[PDB]
RNA sequence: ACUGCAGGGGAGACUGGAAUUCCUGGUGUAGCGGUGGAAUGCGCAGAUAUCAGGAGGAACACCGGUGGCGAAGGCGGGUCUCUGGGCAGUAACUGACGCUGAGGAGCGAAAGCGUGGGGAGCGAACAGGAUUAGAUACCCUGGUAGUCCACGCCGUAAACGGUGGGUACUAGGUGUGGGUUUCCUUCCUUGGGAUCCGUGCCGUAGCUAACGCAUUAAGUACCCCGCCUGGGGAGUACGGCC
């Protein structure tokens, strides 16, 4: 579902977009829109922190529950599958049973008007959301939340999904989508199925100002620079940068994390 | 000689697991077809009840 | 309205009063389909034959229901999510 | 220092080389005195002479944590096979029961390309 | 494909006298019947390699059906298209 | 068309056990591995072995054969859903609708190619050891692409029965796979006789340069198709199409 346009220009001759074919209702919820504003990389201090940022195109925030813990055995109906700007996934309007309207991410094979259950009693299919507990081993999920009742964080890409590994006594295992073995509590809630749009990586933007639409500011190479400015900066005609490679703030590279943080007792196996 | 074609209306079962005690030998491996006399279509049958029994758990797929 | 037979293993740490009812919630995904449940048989107890899922006992049920084609692969879907089954087998009997 | 009554004794035979260790029916080896570890370096191994010498240097050191019977379990295609049973009668060991348990696949994993010597 | 109670709704249709299996219209009737029936099993498994050669066969055959009856007798050619169809 | 029947014929989804490998932990301690003989390598920072638990991928022991299926390439763990073809019997139906098929169109092992997953074992390339006058090899220890999955491309094999398809006829002997049907027939023997359809071996007439083929023809005849015209140069060049 990734549509390849023709080489009619120049910058146009490799490029692709999504079809858009799960897209119906192309306008959101008025009641669930809240506004945004860019920030260019800045801070409260006023300077770049983050490079690399900018420009863009004008969004709105759509409020998506990562909670759903309030709404445990009232069934809902998918509304619409609708376009979000500030995700790679698509978004779903659930259509309460009771009156409320909310958002969540779409998984995977979740088509418009479908039922989804919530709760320890609902069952496993695909837009279900469950306690870990009553999740049987195998099953893939997505949107896993750390701490019990704190929201979704782990796994809510397009096309990302985490399988669960086993459940012990108070805790189960998790494989996440970089190969990370973890271990969380099993109060924890997630959403059975994996995360929709998995063909969005595919898609070859074709010219530079088409990340300019999406945000994404020129990144300049350190080797073309002056010392004063970069650590690799320098040299009388170009060079590798006469050192090991760094950050623009003379950082090796290497390993990152801290090495004594709090959550090391819950990390089974780093990643690859 | 085989016993099937003679004896007419015994339907070989999966759930049967005291007629498939023969037809497998003391290992547990099924029998030759050349040692018990089968025809070549009861022969498909007992080596599929067989293989159906072992899923269920009502045969072992070793033994020794 | 195909005439299927359906066994299941249980788990040998339920006892025979609490597995008639048990699948009846199940067997009743078939009736409102418009099939047909036949003979639920229950062998009971039985040594396995080889270690299933850190059991060695289980109980056999024997279902021989008679319905759509689409509503036996619906009944093994919710038995095989079940906590209490270990195996499902679900074959025909005609040809 | 340690005291079992009865034992068990795997003989693991190839065609390169014979190991004979001697566990407890927990399996928890007790001694383990392989054909290299009898003094032989080399194509020696496999013979069937290093064979009965494996299985003495395990038996008589079994003896020493009380191990005054075990079972048998042979593994390989070794020549090796029979000389390493018949070795660990004529040390001191009632061998009772003997059985087979080489690792015979149901055609899996793929075995490594024929030699063409 | 195409239970002996399924077929007897085709054959009450095209067939000519009550008892008629055999005739161009009794057979390009069922033969349109099982191209349309396994043209379902293409969309869904597309690649039944061994079904396709099946469908071509059958296809085949119409064809020659259709080249019969159109040289004995145009009247029945014309009634016959119309009722099923032509490209 | 009706009635029976045999089968790894195909495609999709869920799923089962043995074993190989790695991981966590217990017991254990000094070798394991490999070969014609050795070394490189692994190990002494606790390997090999041995028992328990877990992760993962690929292949499906026995049944399994001289056997079945498919137009050929090919096809076997189990179950379910959809689906192609063949054989026999009845003689109910249409009434030559048949055969072959230039160009054309589809299918077509393995290796390879494109994008995206997966990666246990094996293993082009490659690295080391050995052998050797040398060893870009055989042998040994490692090991990437690839082998696997989804979707496309490629279009080639000693793609072989080195034997194109249809039909009729021309002694038999003996195995075997799939049906139907009379006799001592229910004395069971699933034995014998007859008949249609496959699949083998042996063999007369007949043919062949010989070997050999022989009712599954390379025999006796008819109909349609592709191909050959001394060996090299060459299934190469040029031109074209993909
Ligand atoms: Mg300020
Ligand atoms: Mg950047
Ligand atoms: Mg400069
Ligand atoms: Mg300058
Ligand atoms: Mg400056
Ligand atoms: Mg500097
Ligand atoms: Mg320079
Ligand atoms: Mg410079
Ligand atoms: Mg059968
Ligand atoms: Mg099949
Ligand atoms: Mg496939
Ligand atoms: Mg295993
Ligand atoms: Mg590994
Ligand atoms: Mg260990
Ligand atoms: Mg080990
Ligand atoms: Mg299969
Ligand atoms: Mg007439
Ligand atoms: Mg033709
Ligand atoms: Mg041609
Ligand atoms: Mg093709
Ligand atoms: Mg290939
Ligand atoms: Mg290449
Ligand atoms: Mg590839
Ligand atoms: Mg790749
Ligand atoms: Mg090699
Ligand atoms: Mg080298
Ligand atoms: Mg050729
Ligand atoms: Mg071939
Ligand atoms: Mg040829
Ligand atoms: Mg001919
Ligand atoms: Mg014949
Ligand atoms: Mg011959
Ligand atoms: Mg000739
Ligand atoms: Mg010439
Ligand atoms: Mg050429
Ligand atoms: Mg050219
Ligand atoms: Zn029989």
């Amino acid at each position: 579902a990734i549509r390849k346009y023709k080489p009619t220009t120049p910058g146009r001759r490799g490029a692709s977009v999504s079809d858009f074919a799960e897209i119906t209702r192309s306008t959101p919820e008025k009641s669930l829109v809240r506004p945004l504003h860019g920030r260019g990389g800045r801070n409260a201090h006023g300077r770049i922190t983050t490079r690399h940022k900018g420009g863009g195109h004008k969004r709105a925030y759509r409020m998506i529950d990562f909670r759903r813990n309030d709404k445990d055995g009232v069934n809902a109906k998918v509304a619409h599958i609708e376009y979000d700007p500030n995700r790679t996934a698509r978004i779903a309007l659930l259509h309460y049973l009771d009156g409320e309207k909310r958002y969540i991410i779409a998984p995977n094979g979740l088509s418009q008007g479908d039922v989804v259950e919530s709760g320890a009693n609902a069952d496993i299919k695909p837009g279900n959301n469950l306690p870990l507990r009553n999740i049987p081993a195998g099953t893939l999920i997505h949107a896993v939340e750390l701490r019990p009742g704190g929201g979704a964080k782990l796994a809510r890409s397009a096309g990302s999904s985490i399988q669960l590994l086993g459940k012990e006594a108070s805790y189960a295992s998790l494989r996440m989508p970089s190969g990370e073995i973890r271990r969380v509590d099993v109060r924890c809630r997630a959403t059975v199925g994996e995360v929709g749009n998995a063909e969005q990586a595919n898609i070859n933007w074709g010219k530079a100002g088409r990340m300019r639409w999406k945000g994404k500011r020129p990144s300049v190479r350190g080797v073309v620079m002056n010392p004063v400015d970069h650590p690799h900066g320098g040299g009388e005609g170009k060079t590798s940068g006469g050192r090991h490679p760094v950050s623009p703030w003379g950082k090796p590279e290497g390993r990152t994390r801290n090495a004594n943080k709090s959550s090391n007792k819950f990390i089974v196996r780093r990643r690859r | 000689k085989c016993v099937f074609c003679a004896k007419k209306d015994q339907a070989i079962d999966y759930k049967d697991t005291a007629l498939l005690r023969t037809y497998i030998s003391e290992r547990g491996k099924i029998r030759a077809r050349r040692v018990t006399g089968n025809c070549v279509q009861h022969q498909r049958d007992i080596a599929l009840a067989v293989k159906n029994a072992r899923e269920v758990a009502l045969l072992p797929f070793t033994s020794s | 309205m195909r005439p299927y037979e359906i066994m299941v293993i249980l788990d040998p740490t339920l006892d025979e009063r609490t597995v008639a009812p048990s699948l009846e919630t199940f067997l009743n995904v078939v009736r409102k389909d418009g099939g047909k449940v036949e003979k639920v048989d229950i062998w009971g107890k039985r040594r396995l034959a080889y270690e299933i899922a850190k059991h060695a006992e289980g109980i056999y049920v024997v279902i021989d229901v008679k319905a759509a084609p689409a509503t036996v692969s619906e009944l093994d879907r919710q038995l095989s999510l079940n906590e209490s089954v270990l195996r499902t087998k679900v074959m025909r009997t005609d040809k | 220092k340690k005291n079992v009554p009865h034992g068990a004794a795997h003989i693991k035979s190839t065609f390169n080389n014979t190991i004979v260790t001697i566990t407890d029916p927990q399996g928890n080896v007790i001694a383990w005195a392989s054909s290299g570890h009898v003094g032989f370096k080399g194509s020696r191994k496999s013979t069937p002479f290093a064979a009965q010498l494996a299985a003495e240097n395990a038996a008589r050191k079994a003896q020493d944590h009380g191990v005054r019977k075990v079972d048998v379990f042979v593994k390989g295609p070794g020549s090796g096979r029979e000389t390493a049973i018949r070795s660990l009668q004529a040390a001191g060991l009632e061998v009772g029961a003997i059985s087979d348990v080489t690792p015979q696949p149901h055609n899996g994993v793929r075995p490594p390309k024929r030699r063409r010597v | 494909a195409l239970t002996a109670e399924q077929k007897k709704e085709i054959l009450r249709s095209y067939g000519l006298h009550e008892t008629d299996t055999g005739s161009p219209e009794a057979q390009i009737a069922l033969l349109t019947k099982r191209i349309a029936d396994l043209t379902e099993h293409l969309k869904v498994h597309k690649h039944d390699h061994h079904s396709r050669r099946g469908l071509l066969l059958l296809v085949g055959r119409r064809r020659r059906l259709i080249k019969y009856i159109s040289q004995i007798d145009v009247e029945r050619y014309r009634s016959l298209i119309e009722r099923l169809g032509l490209r």
